[PDB]
């Protein structure tokens, strides 16, 4: 049994160097921060992840804030169906959900809610964070100017809505805007905060598109998400 | 640290008992 | 018109289910009180393989018992070695999302596919020492789920867009395709003569396939919700589907019914993957409640726990020839039971 | 539309002429296999520990 | 060394009456009134204080001295005890109070061995708990043990009442005493070092996104190697500089500085991080008190801010209340740390009641 | 196999009064929650009410909220819309969409052309 014992030490060695090849990767994958972003086609998806880089299933995007490195999977050619390819998104730092503000053929304001719903209750992510950002809120300006708008029919509670005075909008705008707009945030966070899970949490942000503080928005609340996972294990939380 | 104050004090202590009873038994 | 259609339609469905209802004349339970229950099958892990980053969705054994290749989220293929726990091949892949491989019957070749909807074929010959990319398969709009290899020259693909593939190595062109799912088609296992392949859909439906022709020639609707795993018997005239109801069926490609049904009280929730031993006595089933399990394919009742996990399971796959069982969690960690 | 509705019509046209076997007919080769491959496969019976690799 | 103090002092003055005595002095050098005097003449006297060899307050300074007589030392005008005694009347008191609190902290350092001996264990035999932060938690427990050890061990070497107490002359036993001693030194310091990177990864996980895969090495490098060179700093300044019997006094302040400052830097250091960590904490959950408030009393143990309290007050408070502080109260750490990050953690129990149902 | 069947409809002046029945047959009724999708010409798959397990959680799309409601009963194995106090812009085909997920309130595939357990469902026409 002479010949093995030379063939045993090769295959040693293979493995050693294997090994040697996979904790050179360690670090490279706990790197990295996964974040999924998620969304209706016909908000300013593809403009946001656009400003991000300044036929296949996923499209990567890479990019470095502050010295660490985000690897955002926008989802491209696939099904309208969700239920099978996000399982598989449950190792995600957290998942970005572009929203649009359209209060018009269909509205797309229910529906996205109800997706949100179905995204919040999910038995596999429910320890991922989701990070909303309800795009087109200047759209909102010259919609509410209609009179008979489509804001006040298709949802009767916000005929009776009080502003927060906690809240404090952007000046500038006068308060029946600033009612209009902190009502769909209103009718989000209901939910966010209904499930009382307490293991994953939500964050409501506005923005327009165009502007370079929504990479800085999604950084921050991944730190944010960071920082709570990180107290979540020494009970702290 | 605490622990070293109490065992200065106790040993302080047992030398002073030591003293007394050697005096004792000559005085 | 669309009416007269319809009412067509309805009326064939009326005829096929009357004839499967027909074909039922007792359940399997009851021809079977001569089968002794296998007993409490104590299985305790006698190797775990440590080395994956993330999750392990997929894996696949060698056609000799030996090499066994895991597929994994973090963007890596492991070659282990289940003799001596040891990796022989750490070939990374260029998607980081990966939902299935497959190890080449001769050993020579291995598969991939994710969402990244190409199903890339990884040559290990190895002239030059390095493995290459022999292939690229592309065609698919959905994304790939399973891709199970023919032979060395045929790789047949399952995609999301409700379309299987058979494509071929040396040219890479779909030879057919097969169509008439609704949903995702998500796992499908060749027979032991490779001649046909079943092919369950979130539709919760089956269609038996065929390589030769390319028309579906049976169709299964028996769940009640989207299909999860699958696999066929080791004679090949049967076959176990599980899907996300909480439950687990068994079929035949003749009987056209569900000849034997398992379930209890106590199981709320899916499962994952599906596998058969070579006597047919086990059906091991891995669960999504943090273990794996095992059922009798005559009796229907509990015969063990391999619960050594810490999420869900999703791959197990009994070896070719028996001897063991390896298993692999989304604990990122992998194992291989014995019974003893 | 209308070419939908008739390949549903033409997939269902087959599936109605099957062969028709008796459920107790096509079982019975089950169990026949189990007990053909009964002390064969190392999981049912006791694995001898000499010839087992998991030793 | 109780009462082997008297023989040294004979010895050094037993070649006096041998080669002076040719002179036959008026009183002569006998062993009187346990001082051994030297032979002199008439009016010769010099007075002196208790001896040396006790250098005790005595709450007096007093002096000792005699007349010189033809027949020798005729009688000594003061007394010791009117000179300086101990005169110390609560003594009865002061041993039950000692008896007590060293009873109490024997039996709280004996219970926090018997608890941490399975704290350390279940952390080490487990795969699926190898964290880098139940690294930390293992080398806190074990320094906990080694404290608890050498604490124990230190009595035994120093307060044996069951021996005969003839305490031989060989100083083998001193070299055993000290190196128990520097063992106990040796151990505070690393308990009270690796409270301190506890507080260093708690505010490395909360501020720094990447958390170096070498600061593992650093962080045994403080929780091991840098007491032992606090000890190095402590021992070599202390074998030739205070030459001292066995080291469990005090009494010089070089021995005592050196070895209280790297306790102080720490405990500081600690508390600012536990104020940050509070206001990180506050920050997250702004947008309740009754969750605050669990968390800083299930952080107070961990971070070991119970000696933040009556070290930077002053000790001026009777000396004594301290006492009752750190090695009663204080002393029970080691009973609500592995309680509420051994015993009562949730990631912990997730696998106890799955082991507890397998078997 | 999975099945769904639909009734109920026909002409209804603006502002008055209809019911839709849902039958359904092969699953257990009350593991899956229960919806109402309705399609109305050239337009997407729109939500309207959703109903869970037991009932305890009802919501409407609010174009539709104040005037239907909804109604679930495991044992008749049925599924009811009350559709009364019509309006002249909701004259849409009907689907009582199923959730494919059962023993959970998460699932997320209902309003899609390529669903695949939805019923032929019913037209509703409202006019003058």
């Amino acid at each position: 049994t002479e010949d093995q014992r030379n063939e045993e030490k090769a295959q040693r060695e293979a493995n050693k160097k294997i090994e040697k090849q996979l904790q050179k990767d360690k670090q490279v994958y706990r790197a990295t921060h996964r974040l999924l972003l998620l969304g209706a086609g016909e908000s300013g998806k593809n403009t946001i992840v656009k400003q991000m880089r300044i036929t296949s299933g996923i499209f990567e995007t890479k990019f470095q804030v502050d010295k660490v490195n985000f690897h955002m999977f926008d989802v491209g050619a696939q099904r309208d169906e969700r239920r099978k390819w996000i399982q598989c998104f449950n190792d995600v730092t957290a998942i970005i959900f572009v929203v649009a503000s359209s209060s018009n053929q269909t509205n797309r304001l229910q529906a996205a809610l109800k997706l949100f719903d179905s995204i919040w209750n999910n038995k596999w992510l429910r320890d991922t964070s989701v990070i909303l950002f309800l795009n087109k809120q200047d759209l909102l300006a010259e919609k509410v100017l209609a009179g008979k708008s489509k804001i006040e029919d298709y949802f009767p509670e916000f005929a009776r809505y009080t502003t927060p005075e906690d809240a404090t909008p952007e000046p500038g705008e006068d308060p029946r805007v600033t009612r209009a707009k902190y009502f769909i945030r209103d009718e989000f966070l209901r939910i966010s905060t209904a499930s009382g899970d307490g293991r994953h949490y939500c964050y409501p942000h506005f923005t327009c598109s165009v502007d370079t503080e929504n990479i800085r928005r999604v950084f921050n609340d991944c730190r944010d998400i960071i920082q709570r996972m990180h107290l979540r294990q020494y009970e702290l939380l | 640290h605490s622990d070293g104050i109490f065992t200065d004090s106790y040993s302080r202590y047992r030398k002073q008992m030591a003293v007394k009873k050697y005096l004792a038994a000559v005085l | 018109e669309l009416d007269q259609l319809r009412q067509e339609a309805e009326q064939l469905k009326n005829q096929i289910r009357d004839a499967r209802k027909a074909c039922a004349d007792a359940t399997l339970s009851q021809i079977t009180n001569n089968i002794d229950p296998v007993g409490r099958i104590q299985m305790r892990t006698r190797r775990t393989l440590r080395g994956h980053l993330a999750k392990i969705y997929a894996m696949h054994w060698g056609t000799d018992s030996r090499l066994l290749v895991s597929a994994s989220q973090d963007g890596k293929l492991i070659i282990w070695d289940s003799y001596t726990t040891n990796k022989v091949h750490a070939i990374p892949l260029r998607s980081s999302w990966v939902m299935t491989c497959a190890y080449a019957p001769s050993g020579n070749y291995v598969a991939c596919g994710g969402l990244d909807n190409i199903c890339s074929i990884y040559n290990l010959k190895t002239r030059e020492g390095n493995v290459r990319v022999s292939r690229e398969l592309a065609g698919h709009t959905g994304y790939l789920s399973c891709c199970r290899f023919l032979d060395d020259n045929q790789i047949v693909t399952s995609s999301g867009d409700t379309t299987c593939a058979l494509w071929d190595i040396e040219t890479g062109q779909q030879t057919t395709t097969f169509t008439g799912h609704t949903g995702d088609v998500m796992s499908l296992s060749l027979a032991p003569d490779t001649r046909l392949f079943v092919s369950g859909a979130c539709d919760a439906s089956a269609k038996l396939w065929d390589v030769r022709e390319g028309m579906c020639r049976q169709t299964f609707t028996g769940h009640e919700s989207d299909i999860n795993a699958i696999c066929f018997f080791p004679n090949g005239n049967a076959f176990a589907t599980g899907s996300d109801d909480a439950t687990c069926r068994l079929f035949d490609l003749r009987a056209d019914q569900e000849l034997m049904t398992y379930s209890h009280d106590n199981i709320i929730c899916g499962i994952t993957s599906v596998s058969f031993s070579k006597s047919g006595r086990l059906l091991l089933a891995g669960y999504d409640d943090f273990n794996c399990n095992v059922w009798d394919a005559l009796k229907a009742d509990r015969a063990g726990v391999l619960a050594g996990h810490d999420n869900r399971v999703s791959c197990l796959g009994v070896t070719d020839d028996g001897m063991a069982v390896a298993t692999g969690s989304w604990d990122s960690f992998l194992k291989i039971w014995n019974g003893s | 539309s209308i070419a939908q509705a008739r390949k549903l019509v033409e997939q269902l046209k087959m599936e109605a002429n099957i062969d028709r076997i008796k459920v107790s007919k096509a079982a019975a080769d089950l169990m026949a296999y189990c007990e053909a491959h009964a002390k064969e496969d190392p999981l049912l019976t006791p694995v001898p520990a000499s010839e087992n690799p998991f030793r | 060394r109780f009462h082997l103090e008297i023989q040294e002092e004979e010895t050094k003055c037993a070649e006096l009456l041998r080669s002076q005595t040719e002179k036959h002095k008026a009183c002569s050098g006998v062993w009187d009134n346990i001082t051994c005097w030297r032979p002199a003449n008439v009016g010769e006297t010099v007075t002196v204080p208790c001896p040396k060899v006790f250098s005790n307050f005595y709450s007096k300074a007093g002096n000792i001295s005699k007349n010189c007589t033809s027949d020798g030392w005729s009688e000594t005008f003061p007394d010791f005890v009117d000179a300086c005694g101990y005169s110390d009347p609560e003594d009865e008191s002061k041993i039950t109070f000692y008896i007590l609190v060293k009873a109490i902290y024997t039996l709280g350092y004996s219970v926090s061995l018997m608890s941490l001996a399975t704290g350390s264990i279940i952390l080490c035999l487990f795969r699926k708990l190898h964290c880098t932060r139940n690294y930390i938690h293992l080398n806190l427990f074990l320094s906990f043990i080694l404290r608890a050890i050498s604490v124990l061990v230190k009595d035994d070497v120093l307060y044996s009442s069951s021996g005969t107490l003839h305490c031989p002359d060989q100083p083998s036993s001193w070299v055993g005493c000290k190196l128990s001693l520097v063992f106990l030194q040796y151990c505070i310091m690393a308990n009270f070092f690796w409270l301190l990177v506890e507080g260093l990864y708690l505010h490395t996980l909360l501020v720094a996104m990447l958390p170096p895969r070498r600061c593992f090495l650093a962080y045994l490098l403080i929780g091991w190697g840098l007491p032992t060179v606090c000890i190095g700093a402590w021992t070599a300044a202390r074998l030739y500089l205070e030459d001292t019997g066995c080291w469990d006094t005090n009494d010089h302040s070089v021995p005592w500085w050196v070895i209280r400052i790297p306790i102080l830097i720490s405990i500081i250091v600690n508390f600012v991080l536990f104020i940050s960590i509070i206001r990180i904490l506050l920050q997250k959950l702004t947008s309740q008190y009754k969750r605050l408030a669990k968390s800083t009393l299930l952080l107070i143990p961990l971070f070991g801010v119970h000696y933040m309290v009556f070290a930077v007050f002053p000790i001026s408070i009777s000396s004594k209340y301290q006492i009752l502080f750190e090695l009663c109260l204080g002393s029970f750490q080691g009973l609500v740390v592995a309680v509420l990050y051994c015993f009562l953690n949730s990631e912990v129990q997730c696998e106890l009641k799955r082991k507890w149902r397998s078997r | 196999q999975v099945q769904l069947q639909e009734s109920g409809g026909g002409l209804v002046q603006p502002g008055g009064s209809l019911r839709l029945s849902c039958a359904a047959s092969g699953f257990t009724f009350s593991n899956y929650k229960m919806n109402w999708v309705r399609q109305a010409p050239g337009k997407g798959l729109e939500w309207v009410s959703d109903i869970s397990q037991s009932g305890a959680s009802i919501s409407y799309t609010g174009s539709v909220k104040g005037r239907f409601t909804i109604s679930r009963d495991n044992a008749k194995n049925t599924l009811y819309l009350q559709m009364n106090s019509l309006k002249p812009e909701d004259t849409a085909v009907y689907y009582c969409a199923r959730c494919p997920a059962p023993f959970t309130r998460d699932c997320f595939d209902v309003t899609s052309t390529t669903y695949a357990y939805r019923g032929q469902g019913t037209q509703v026409t409202v006019s003058s």
